[PDB]
C-alpha cells in the first residue's frame, strides 16, 4: 500500500537553521538546498509566502534563502506544478527540482509520459520531492477552523499542524486543537476518489507520520531519488535511523495509506453508480 | 521495410512539422532511415498521392475549398492511419473564429476539424504538439507499443475543446484538486489560478484542448507513467 | 505555346500554384505564381475583438515565421496606443527576432537541400541545421516562452525579463555557435554556386523594400507610396484573378522583392541580383542575425522593467508595426478604439513577393521555373492569411 | 381532472418560477382551473411529495448537496415528465462557473445540469425562459400539443452551452446566414454583429444556450410556424 | 413556388419624395411611413446608413425622415434582427414594423412562435414587410465588383442595382456593369441552402423582379398584410396593376424561385452526403 | 422539550430550515433558523475576472430580486474605479428600483395570501398583484432592458437613455397605477390586521439597518460598525452551526433587522414592531416606491448621457455598493485592480434577518413560528449567493 520503493527510514535534517524552520524533519528544504548547492538542480519550484497569511503561491526558488523562506506546511491550495514552465522558459532552468502533494505528482508524471501541449520540459525534471497528503482545504475552511473555532486569526498562527488525530495551532504562546474528524467535509471534494497518500511517483517521498516529531519517515524510489538523498546523507547533511527502529514506525504509515485507498475506493464506486465521469 | 509516411497540410500553419523537424539530434537519422515520407509536397516532389501506412494531417479544413476537401478525401482512401496532427486539424483550435470576409476570398468562411468530414484514427492535439511527443507517437508506432498510444487512439473524439473544458468536465463533475497542471501547459498563457482553480482569460483562448488534455483528472494513463519510471 | 502548370509548388510553407507559358523550346514566355492557401482570414478574425487577442491569433499566420508577426502586431497596438515600451522590452523583441532570423534561414536551407547539397552530405546538412535551430530557439524559448507561437511578447514590451542565469547561458551558447554558423554560410554558398543555375536566372527590375537592417522601422514604410489591390484587377487571366487567394499590395504603384536580399540591398550595399544572389544574401543574413543577437545579450539589463503600463481604450489612431521578417518586409496595421481593433489588415512579406515571382520565372526554361520560387523562400500560410 | 404538476427549485434563483407568473392576465385562472400545482414548498404546504404528470425542476444540482440529490432523484420517481426549467437545470448556464471556495460552505463547488444525472423529458432553455414560452408549453401539454412541444423535447439533450456554439454549430459549419437573430435574443446582451457575423463579448455569457436556439439554422420548425400564420 | 398568398401586384409608390429614393417602386418605405403616420406602428428596424459607403447599420426609425434616410438597396450585410428588442425596451415601442429578407424573416417568425429566452416581443411586431433575396455579399466582395472589377469605388457608387443577368452600379454621370454570373463564388456560402425567394413568411413581400422599372412585384399574405397594404391603395399612397397586365411579369417571378429552389435542394443534398449538419 | 423541524420553511424563495425547542404548551423557548441551500458562491466566481462580469453573474443571485444586486454591483465597482455617473444614469438606476419595489412587494403579497386572503377574495388579489406587477415591469423591462437580469444597468450609469415615448407611456401608466396600489395595500392591510395574530408575535429588541429610504446611501454605511462572523461561532448547536449556508453579519457587534419596517423606523417615523408591523411597513411602502418612481419619470432628460467614460484598471480602492433592495440593505463590496476584481464580498438582506429571525419566534405557539418568518419576506438564494 506504499507503492514501489528502495528503501524507508527515519531522518531529520542536521541544519541548525533548517530545523527551526522545517515542519517536521527538514527534508525537503535540505533536500533541494543540498541539490541545488551541488548543481544537480538550478532552482526548484516550492510553496512561498503570498498575499495573505498562511495563503502561499508556487514560486522559483535559485538559492537556499529562498528555499528557507517556504519551510513549513500551509494546508491549502498552493498550485505549484503551474511555475514549472516559467522555470524553465525566463528563468533559464535546465535542471529542476520541485515539491508536489501527490495529486501534484500525478500531473508532472503524466506530462512527462505524455507531453502534447508541453516542449522542453520534461526531461529537465531532475528531483521531484514529494510529501504525503491525506487532504487539502480551501483557504476559508482554515479560517473557520482557526478565526471561528478556535477564536484567533490567521496572523496570530505561528504555525499548523495535523497528526494524532487532531489539527493543531501554534500561536505566540498557546497551543490549540481541535479533532481532526471536525474537519470533515471541509476539504476540497476533489479529494474523496484520491488513492496516493505516500506521493508513490515521486522521486522520494516524505511526511511526518511513523515518525516522532521534528523527525521524518523517508521513502526513496527512483535511482534518482535514492542516489541524490544517499548523496545528501554521505555528507552528513541528515541523520538518518532505521524505520523498523522508530515509533510509531511503519504500521501507522501503512494504515493510514490502506484507509485512504478503502475510502477513496468507495467513493469511487459510488461515482459510477451516479454515472458520473471517474478517471480511476 | 520503413513504415511509409503522408505530411498532408490543410488550412494549418505548418508549426506542426516545424515542431517535429525541432527533434534536432534524431531528424537525419528520423528521415533517412527510421520512416519514409513518401507524401506531402511541403517537403516531397510528388504530385501523385501514394498509399501509406500514416497520414499526418496538419490544419482543419475549409468547407469552401474544393481541393481541400477532395485532398482530405483521397488521404482517406490512400492511409491506413490518419493521425490529426496538431489540434487545428484535431479540434479546430483557433480557426473555430474563423467567420469569413476577408479579401481575396471572402467566401472562404467556414474551417472544421478534419474528424467532421472523415474518420480519424488517432490524435496529438498541441498547437503545436511538443517535439517530445511527436517523437513518441513515431517511435511507438515504429515498435508497435500500442498500449502507449492508446491515448492517441482516444483523443481522436475530442474534437471540441476550450478551456472551459476545466471547468464542464473537471470542476462541476467535483473532479478538480487544484493542481495547477492545466495552467503550466497553457501554451498561450490564457489560464492562471485563483485561491486553487484555474482562471481563463478567453481572450488567450485558442481552443485547442491542451489544458484538459493534460489534467491527470481528464485520464489516468497510471501503467504507461510507472512503466517509465521503473515502478 | 503551351501551359506549365505546377501545383502546389513543392519545399516552401503552404500551397501555391505555378503557371507557366512556355514556348517550343520550353522557355518561359509568361509566368505567374498565386496563392491557392484558403483564407482562415485573421485580419477579420480580429476585428471587433480585443487588443490582446490578436497578438495570439496572428502569430498563428505561421508556425515557420510566428516571431515577426507577433513582434508587428503588438508594435501596430502599441502605436495605435501611444505606447513607449521600457529599453528592456525592446531589446528582448530585437533579441527575439535576430535569434529568430537564425532559425528561420536554417529551416529554408533546410527546404532547398535536395536541389543543392550532394547525396553524400545531405546527413551533415540536416545534422548542421538541426545544431543551428537548436541553439537558436534556446533563446526564443526562454525569452518569448515558446520557441513556435511564443506568449511572451505583449502589448508594452514583454511578459517578464529573463535571469542572469538564462542571460549568460544564451550569451555562451551564441557566441559559441558563431564559427558553425560561419561554416555552414560559408558550405551553403558554394553549394548554390556549385549548381550551376544559369547566369541571370531570376533577374528583375522591380523595387526592393526593406525598413530596416534586421528589427524593422515604421517611420521608414511611407504610406504616402502604399496601395493595396485585390487580384481580379492584377492578374491578366480572369480564372486565375478569381482562384488567387492573397492580395496585391504595391509601394509606388509597382509590384517589389522583399527579404535579405532587399535588406542586403538597402542596408548592406550588397549589389548582386536574381536567384543565386537571393540564397546568397540569405546565408549571409545569419552572420548578422546572429552578431546582433549576441551584443543584445551583452547589453540586456536583466533587473529593469520589460513592459509598460497602458490604457487600452485608445483613441481610434491608425498604428503601424514594421517588422522585418526572415523572408521580407512584414507590416500590420491596427485600429484601437472603444478597447476593440476597430481596423486591421497585414502585409506579409511573400503577399508582397508573390506578383514579382512570376514574371522572374520568364526567359528561361520551364525547368529553373521551380527554382526561381524557391529562392523567395515563400511561405503561403503568411502571404494569405 | 387538471395536469398535477411540480416546482422544485434546485440551486436556481427562482427567476423562472417569477417569469411564469408574470402571465399576468391569466394567472389567476391557470393556478385556480387550469392547473393543479401539488407540490414544490416555494408555492405550496406540503412536506411529502406526491406523484405529478409534471415536474418542473429549477435550477443546476450541487454534487455536493446530499438533499438536492435526493430530491432529484425522488422527483424523478414520482413524476411522469421532467422538464428543466430554465438554462440552470437544462445547461447548468452561469453555475458553470461556480468553482467553491465560498462560505458557509467552502466545499460547495460542483454543479452540473439535472440531466447529468437524471432521465430529463423536455426543456425550456432560457434565463430565464419567457413568460410565453412557459404558458405556450403549459397549454400545449393542456392539449396533448405534441407537434408544438417537438423542440422541447429535443431540447433536453442540449446540456452543454455557450456563445462559442454559434461558431462550432453555425459559422463552422457554413450555415450562417448574418440575420443578427442571435444577437437579438441574448439576454446579457453578450452578441454584437461584426461584418454581419455575430461576436461574442465573453465577459457576459452565462452559457445558457439562447443564441443557438434562437438561431434559425439550428433547427427549423417550418410546419408549426406557418400554422401560427395561417400560411 | 411562390408561397401562400391574397393577392399579387405591381404597385409604386405615389409620393414623389419616395420616388426619388427608393430602389424600385418605394413600398417598403412607402408602406411604413403610412402604417407609421396612422399609429399602425410607433416605429420601424430598417437597414439605415453605417460608418462606410454602402454599408448600412440596422437602425430604429421613428419619423418619415428616418425611414426615408434608410430607402435604397445595399447588396451587403444588415442584421436587421438585431435591433428588434432593443426597439421594445428603451425605444418604448409596442406596435413594431420591420423589413428582412427572407433568411431574417425566418429568424423572427421563429422567435414569436418559439421565444424561448426572449421576453414580451413577440406580440408587439405588427407589420413585417419581406424583401426578395437571392444572394447576399459581404463587403470586401462588393469592393471586389466596385473598385477593382469596375475601376471605381464605394464613394463614387450612387445607386447599386441586381436585375436582367448583371449586377449595376450608377455613378454622377455613368452606368457600369458585370455579368450576375461573375459574381458567383463571392456571395456568403450560407445563401447556398436557402429555399425562400419572395419571403413566403412575410406579411407583405415585395421586390423588383416581375415589374417594371421604378414598380414592384407585391404579394400579400397575412390578415395584416393584405389589410394594411390595401388600406394603403385606398388612401391613395399607391399605385397598382394586376400582375397578369405587366411585364414581365408573374412567370419570370416564378422560374427564379423555381430555380432558387432547384439548387437549394441539391446543395442540400451535397451537405447530408457529406454527413455535415442541416436543418432543411 | 421536544424539537420541531420545519425543512424547508414554505411560501418565500429559496430553502432555509427552521427549528424550534418547544414546551409541554407547544411555546417556541428557542427558535434557529439557517439556510440549507447551497452555496453557488458568486463572491468567489467573480472573483479574479473583469468587472463587466461581476454585474451580470451577480445579479443571478436571485430572479425574485435581480434589480439591487445589479445597482449594488455596479455602484461598487463604480466606487471603487473613481466614476461619477451622469445624472440621467443615476435617475433611471433610481426608476428601475423604485418600480422594483412595487414589483417584489407584490410578489410577497402574492406568496402570503394563502395565510390572508379569505378564499371568496383569492382570485381578486391574484389579479390585482397581476395588475400591479405589469405595470411596475414596463419600467423594468424598457429602462433596464429585462424585467428580470436587466441587462443594461453597467459600470458607469446605463447603457441607454429612452425615448420621450417611452417616458411618457411609463409616466402616464404608473401615475393611473396610484389609485390601485393605495387601494390594494389598504386591503391588505386590513387583511392582515384581521388575522388577528397574537400581540406581540415576533417583536425583538435588534436594532434596524437601513441606509436610505428608498435607494441606498453608502455614507450611512459604517465599515467602524460592521462585522462578519460564521455559523460556527454563531449557532449553538454545533449540527446545524456545520449545515447553516450563510454567513453572519453583525453591525455594533449584534444581529439585525433590515427591510421595509427597517427603513420605515428610520426614515419615515414608523413606530410599529413585530409581525404585523413588518407586513404593514412592507406594504405602506409600495406608495413611497411608486410615487418616487413617478416623480423621476417627470425629472428625466431623455437626451441626456447616461454613462461615465472610465478607465477600468483600478488602483486597488475599496468600493461600496450600498442600495435598499426590496428586502433591506444589500451591500457589495469590490476592490479593481489590475483591470481584475480582487476582492468581493456581498452583505445580503436575508443574510443579515437570518440570525434575527429564528430567536423571534420564541415566546409564542410553534404554529406562529412560521408567519414569523414569512414576515422578513427571506430570500434564501439572496442570503446564500
Ligand atoms: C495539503 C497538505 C497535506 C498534508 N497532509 C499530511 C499527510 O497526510 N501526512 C503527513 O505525514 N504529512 C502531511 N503533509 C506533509 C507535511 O506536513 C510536510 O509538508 C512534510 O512532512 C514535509 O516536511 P519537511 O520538514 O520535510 O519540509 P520543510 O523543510 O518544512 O519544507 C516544506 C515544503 O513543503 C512545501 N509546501 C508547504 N505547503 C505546501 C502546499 N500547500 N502545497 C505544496 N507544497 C507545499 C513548501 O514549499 C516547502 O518546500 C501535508 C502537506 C500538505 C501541504
Ligand atoms: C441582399 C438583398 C438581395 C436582394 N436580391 C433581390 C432579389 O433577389 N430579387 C428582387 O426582386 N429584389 C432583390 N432585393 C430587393 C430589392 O432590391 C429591394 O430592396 C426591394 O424591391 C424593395 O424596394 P423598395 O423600392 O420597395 O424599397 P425602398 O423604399 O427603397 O426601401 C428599401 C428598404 O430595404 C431596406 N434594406 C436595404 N438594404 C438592406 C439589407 N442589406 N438588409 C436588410 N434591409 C435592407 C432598407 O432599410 C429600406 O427600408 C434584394 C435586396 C437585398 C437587401
Ligand atoms: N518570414 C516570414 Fe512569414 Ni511564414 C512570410 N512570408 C512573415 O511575416
Ligand atoms: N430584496 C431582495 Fe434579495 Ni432575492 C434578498 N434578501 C436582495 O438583495
Ligand atoms: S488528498 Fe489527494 S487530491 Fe486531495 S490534495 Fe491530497 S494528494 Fe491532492
Ligand atoms: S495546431 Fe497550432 S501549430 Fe498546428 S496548424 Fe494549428 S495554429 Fe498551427
Ligand atoms: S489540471 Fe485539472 S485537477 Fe489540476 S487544477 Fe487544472 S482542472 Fe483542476
Ligand atoms: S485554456 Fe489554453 S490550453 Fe486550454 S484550450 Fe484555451 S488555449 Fe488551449
Ligand atoms: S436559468 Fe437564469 S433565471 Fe433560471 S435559475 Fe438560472 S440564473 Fe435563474
Ligand atoms: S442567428 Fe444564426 S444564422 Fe443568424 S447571424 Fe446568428 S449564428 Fe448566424
Ligand atoms: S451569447 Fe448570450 S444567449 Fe448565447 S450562451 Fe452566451 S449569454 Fe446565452
Ligand atoms: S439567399 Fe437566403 S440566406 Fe442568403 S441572404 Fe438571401 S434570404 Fe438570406
Ligand atoms: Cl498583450
Ligand atoms: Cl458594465
Ligand atoms: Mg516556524
Ligand atoms: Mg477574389
Ligand atoms: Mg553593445
Ligand atoms: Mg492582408
Ligand atoms: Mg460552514
Ligand atoms: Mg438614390
Ligand atoms: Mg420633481
Ligand atoms: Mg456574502
Amino acid at each position: 500500500v506504499l507503492g514501489t520503493y528502495k528503501e524507508i527510514v527515519s531522518a531529520r535534517s542536521t541544519d541548525r537553521e533548517i530545523q527551526k524552520l522545517a515542519q517536521d524533519g527538514g527534508i525537503v528544504t535540505g533536500l533541494l538546498a543540498y541539490a541545488l548547492d551541488e548543481g544537480i538542480i538550478e532552482g526548484a519550484v516550492v510553496a512561498g509566502p503570498g498575499e495573505e497569511f498562511w495563503k502561499p503561491q508556487p514560486m522559483v526558488a535559485m538559492s537556499s534563502d529562498e528555499l528557507k523562506a517556504a519551510a513549513g506546511t500551509k494546508y491549502t491550495f498552493s498550485p505549484n506544478v503551474m511555475m514549472l514552465k516559467k522555470a524553465v522558459r525566463q528563468y533559464g532552468i535546465e535542471k529542476l527540482g520541485t515539491v508536489a502533494i501527490p495529486c501534484q505528482t500525478m500531473g508532472i508524471r503524466k506530462m512527462q509520459t505524455y507531453p502534447f501541449g508541453v516542449r522542453f520540459l520534461a526531461d529537465k525534471i531532475k528531483l521531484l520531492v514529494g510529501i504525503y497528503c491525506m487532504e487539502n482545504f480551501p483557504y476559508t475552511s482554515l479560517q473557520t477552523f482557526i478565526c471561528e473555532k478556535l477564536g484567533v486569526s490567521m496572523e496570530l498562527v505561528e504555525k499548523m499542524d495535523i497528526g494524532k488525530g487532531k489539527f493543531w495551532v501554534y500561536t505566540q504562546d498557546d497551543v490549540l486543537t481541535l479533532p481532526l474528524k471536525e474537519t470533515h467535509g471541509y476539504e476540497q471534494a476533489g479529494c474523496k476518489i484520491c488513492k496516493d497518500y505516500v506521493a508513490e511517483l515521486a522521486d522520494v517521498s516524505t511526511g511526518s507520520v511513523g515518525s516522532p516529531d521534528g523527525w521524518s519517515t523517508v521513502i526513496t524510489r527512483t535511482d534518482a531519488g535514492d542516489s541524490i538523498f544517499k548523496q545528501a546523507v554521505e555528507a552528513g547533511l541528515f541523520e538518518t535511523k532505521p524505520i523498523e527502529e522508530v515509533k510509531p514506525g511503519l504500521g501507522l504509515l501503512e494504515k493510514l495509506a490502506a484507509q485512504k485507498k478503502e475510502k477513496a475506493e468507495k467513493n469511487i464506486a459510488a461515482r459510477k453508480e451516479m454515472g458520473l465521469p471517474t478517471p480511476f | 521495410a520503413k513504415p511509409r509516411i503522408g505530411y498532408i497540410h490543410l488550412s494549418g500553419c505548418t508549426g506542426d512539422a516545424m515542431s517535429l523537424t525541432e527533434n534536432y539530434d534524431i531528424l537525419a537519422e528520423l528521415l533517412t532511415n527510421m520512416v519514409d515520407i513518401v507524401y506531402g509536397q511541403t517537403l516531397v516532389d510528388l504530385w501523385e498521392m501514394p498509399e501509406m501506412d500514416l497520414a499526418l494531417v496538419e490544419g482543419s479544413v475549409c468547407l469552401q475549398d474544393e481541393h481541400s476537401l477532395h485532398e482530405l478525401k483521397e488521404l482517406r482512401e490512400k492511409a491506413k492511419l490518419v493521425c490529426a496532427f496538431g489540434s487545428c486539424a484535431a479540434t479546430g483550435c483557433f480557426t473555430r473564429y474563423s467567420r469569413g470576409g476577408q479579401q481575396a476570398q471572402p467566401s472562404h468562411e467556414s474551417f472544421v476539424p478534419i474528424a467532421d468530414l472523415i474518420d480519424v484514427d488517432l490524435a496529438l492535439p498541441g498547437c503545436p504538439p511538443s517535439p517530445e511527443i511527436i517523437a513518441k507517437t513515431v517511435v511507438a508506432l515504429l515498435n508497435n507499443d500500442m498500449d502507449y498510444l492508446q491515448p492517441m487512439l482516444d483523443l481522436a473524439g475530442y474534437t471540441e475543446a476550450c478551456g472551459c473544458d476545466l471547468q464542464t468536465k473537471v470542476v462541476n463533475q467535483g473532479l478538480c484538486i487544484g493542481c495547477g497542471t492545466c495552467a503550466m501547459a497553457c501554451q498561450t498563457r490564457a489560464l492562471d489560478m485563483t485561491n486553487g482553480r484555474p482562471e481563463l482569460n478567453s481572450d488567450r483562448c485558442i481552443k485547442c484542448g491542451i489544458c484538459y488534455v493534460q489534467c491527470p483528472r481528464s485520464w489516468w494513463p497510471e501503467e504507461q507513467i510507472k512503466k517509465e519510471l521503473g515502478l | 505555346s503551351e501551359r506549365i502548370v505546377i501545383s502546389p509548388t513543392s519545399r516552401q510553407e503552404g500551397h501555391a500554384e505555378l503557371v507557366m507559358e512556355v514556348d517550343d523550346e520550353g522557355i518561359v514566355t509568361k509566368g505567374r505564381y498565386f496563392s491557392i492557401t484558403p483564407v482562415r482570414g485573421l485580419e477579420k478574425m480580429v476585428t471587433g475583438k480585443a487588443p490582446e487577442t490578436a497578438p495570439v491569433m496572428v502569430q498563428r499566420i505561421c508556425g515557420v515565421c510566428p516571431i515577426p508577426h507577433t513582434l508587428a502586431s503588438v508594435e501596430a497596438i502599441d502605436d495605435s496606443l501611444d505606447i513607449e515600451v521600457p529599453k528592456a522590452g525592446r531589446l528582448l523583441r530585437e533579441l527575439t527576432l535576430a535569434a529568430h532570423h537564425v532559425n528561420s534561414h536554417a529551416i529554408h536551407h533546410f527546404l532547398i537541400a535536395p536541389d543543392f547539397v550532394p547525396e553524400n552530405l545531405m546527413a551533415d546538412a540536416i545534422n548542421s541545421v538541426s545544431e543551428i535551430r537548436k541553439n537558436a530557439q534556446y533563446v526564443v524559448d526562454m525569452v518569448a516562452g515558446e520557441g513556435i507561437h511564443p506568449s511572451d511578447v505583449r502589448i508594452g514590451g514583454m511578459a517578464d525579463n529573463i535571469t542572469e542565469l538564462a542571460r549568460k547561458r544564451l550569451y555562451a551558447r551564441l557566441k559559441q555557435l558563431k564559427p558553425k554558423v560561419n561554416e555552414h554560410v560559408e558550405l551553403m554558398i558554394g553549394l548554390i554556386e556549385d549548381k550551376g543555375l544559369p547566369e541571370g536566372l531570376g533577374v528583375h527590375n522591380q523595387p526592393t523594400l526593406a525598413s530596416h537592417q534586421i528589427y524593422g522601422d515604421r517611420t521608414k514604410f511611407d504610406l504616402d507610396r502604399f496601395t493595396e489591390i485585390m487580384p481580379e484587377s492584377w492578374y491578366d487571366d480572369p480564372e486565375i484573378a478569381k482562384r488567387a487567394c492573397s492580395t496585391i499590395p504595391l509601394y509606388d504603384g509597382r509590384n517589389v522583392e522583399v527579404g535579405p536580399r532587399a535588406r542586403m540591398v538597402e542596408f548592406q550595399g550588397f549589389k548582386e541580383r536574381g536567384v543565386v544572389a537571393q540564397h546568397v544574401a540569405r546565408a549571409l543574413e545569419m552572420k548578422t542575425a546572429l552578431s546582433r543577437a549576441i551584443e543584445i545579450l551583452d547589453e540586456l539589463d536583466t533587473s529593469a522593467p520589460v513592459r509598460a503600463d497602458f490604457d487600452e481604450r485608445g483613441t481610434g489612431k491608425l498604428g503601424i508595426g514594421a517588422i522585418e521578417a526572415p523572408r521580407g518586409l512584414d507590416v500590420h496595421m491596427a485600429k484601437v478604439e472603444n478597447g476593440k481593433i476597430q481596423f486591421y489588415s497585414a502585409l506579409v512579406p511573400t503577399t508582397w513577393n508573390i506578383p514579382t515571382m512570376g514574371p522572374a520565372t520568364e526567359g528561361f526554361h520551364h525547368e529553373y521555373g521551380p527554382h526561381v520560387i524557391r529562392a523567395y523562400d515563400p511561405c503561403l500560410s503568411c502571404a494569405t492569411h
